[PDB]
DNA sequence: GACCCTATACGCGGCCGCCCTGGAGAATCCCGGTGCCGAGGCCGCTCAATTGGTCGTAGACAGCTCTAGCACCGCTTAAACGCACGTACGCGCTGTCCCCCGCGTTTTAACCGCCAAGGGGATTACTCCCTAGTCTCCAGGCACGTGTCAGATATATACATCCTGTTCTAGAGC
DNA sequence: GCTCTAGAACAGGATGTATATATCTGACACGTGCCTGGAGACTAGGGAGTAATCCCCTTGGCGGTTAAAACGCGGGGGACAGCGCGTACGTGCGTTTAAGCGGTGCTAGAGCTGTCTACGACCAATTGAGCGGCCTCGGCACCGGGATTCTCCAGGGCGGCCGCGTATAGGGTC
């Protein structure tokens, strides 16, 4: 049962996920949770497939720069593991 | 992102070429901090602590 | 020389007035530092302003109009 | 003679310097500090005084907020110093 | 303002108490959240792990 | 005063954890071959600009002038920076049991391929009521004078907390 | 059972922040003296509204297939702290020291005034390539094949610590 190390290949996955530029979230998902954050706003509001699109690489974006500066804040706390007080405080360092 | 496109050997601008050179220039990323790139992604930088 | 003209006192009353029980030695440096470019940007974009009216002394209002150009909108002048 | 444990002249200094908007920062060598700068981009450059306060004024903010945001790396480190690490993560996160 | 200068004793609004209306109150701290006001300081808040 | 025994530290030999090296399954890059769909080039053709003079003008401009910032004059009291004692801690190591990662399996919904189809963005023919411009002026509005009360600086004195002194009671020793 | 060490909690003294006037310069805001700017009201034609398709395109419906997510499972990783510590600030000081404030110019400079030349959308008109659409073509997507290396198990070299041999100074004895 040859087992890489864990560690190992979270490093190839953040490699081959950094090198690539293909989406992460799935469109479906995405487009199902954008409808139903929109339809407490507006009732029966429809959405183009551009305008998902759009919507999905730019809560990608946001969410893995999030990513990056809640990494660079575990590896100034000592730590390697990501915990929800880190995005927290990157939260409340931008103020939002 | 045509020096990259070199680095990367492919002869096409690719959206990832043009955030590899968005990014890579310093005077262009202070520029163009605050702007999202499509299809871009990210610079491949790993902490030193975090290799083996 | 002026750089050093600010004082760690100063720079201890600042962290105060941030809510800081203790400061590190070494960051009075970084601290001044930061605050030189901080500066030097609100500077340069002061004085960019102040060229463009042909004018040789910075006035108080096209600071303020550079450091809310700056995200750092300043209020009371 | 009479001894204060550290920490209480600390909170003590926090609490006087949080209720009152004093200038903590003299005026002199900010000014001083401020025609430096402003002498390597245009010679013979003059500052009216009220040009010198919102500036300090402006620095002064600025500071206390990146202060506070290096207090709050380091208390997310377990820390109660706060070191040039602590403010290099608060400015990469805020992209300074 | 009047109200934070009511809990301050006194009965003229100065910018310290523009200063605490603006941050103590959520929406117009949001609003001004990217606004800095001259002679207001900041809130007077201790952090949990600071006090003895 | 000299000889023998004994405790102590210095030098040397041995062992084991620490620090590495091949074999092999597997992730990733270069390459042989194909393709087809996206990118580059060409045919009309249709929509914004510039040359031929334009004119009220946004700007430019010499004399002036008017409020003021920089240079240094003694200082005066808030202060800062050099030094010593100590108690808050930063951060290397610490054992471990809970927390996260890595193949296996299933299942589970995402991506895809084609089509009805009904509500919705775009612009043409036409109209409308509401908006830029101009003539006159008057009540809302900007700048100078000034009384004084809200606020600023300050001494003295009261309630509140820190601390050192002290009295009392519990427990070990003879 | 008698004598005595030591921990523990209020008792009063020291110090800190805070209320209470005492007062004092200081600008808040009304009064006033103007004053400039939109309110009232034509003139009217340019942008918005209404429709009127119009299409178009995004929602939903037939599944098919399969990359991927959810299910625990197993061993390795490591996040959250307790102790000693030493080490780098916290907190006091005596000493600088340089910053805070005020009177007298002073001309650099920012407007400021009235004056003077150049300057851009339009008065009306193309026209030459921008772009929709069509033809062509080529380069990375796709499919495998193969090489290189990433990296986890299960064996070979290497230095620090402990035990032992031995030199040496101190003490006992005649």
């Amino acid at each position: 049962p040859h087992r890489y190390r864990p560690g190992t290949v979270a490093l190839r996955e953040i490699r081959r996920y950094q090198k690539s530029t293909e989406l992460l979230i799935r469109k479906l998902p995405f487009q199902r949770l954008v409808r139903e954050i929109a339809q407490d706003f507006k009732t029966d509001l429809r959405f183009q497939s551009s305008a998902v699109m759009a919507l999905q690489e730019a809560s990608e974006a946001y969410l893995v720069a999030l990513f990056e500066d809640t990494n660079l804040c575990a590896i100034h706390a000592k730590r390697v593991t990501i915990m929800p007080k880190d995005i927290q405080l990157a939260r409340r360092i931008r103020g939002e | 992102a045509g020096n990259a496109a070199r680095d990367n050997k492919k002869t096409r601008i690719i959206p990832r070429h043009l955030q590899l050179a968005v990014r890579n220039d310093e005077e262009l990323n202070k520029l163009l901090g605050r702007v999202t790139i499509a299809q871009g992604g990210v610079l491949p930088n790993i902490q030193s602590v975090l290799l083996p | 020389d002026n750089i050093q003209g600010i004082t760690k006192p100063a720079i201890r009353r600042l962290a105060r007035r941030g809510g800081v029980k203790r400061i590190s030695g070494l960051i009075y440096e970084e601290t001044r530092g930061v605050l030189k470019v901080f500066l030097e940007n609100v500077i340069r974009d002061a004085v960019t302003y102040t060229e463009h009216a042909k004018r040789k002394t910075v006035t108080a209002m096209d600071v303020v109009y550079a450091l809310k150009r700056q995200g750092r909108t300043l209020y009371g002048f």
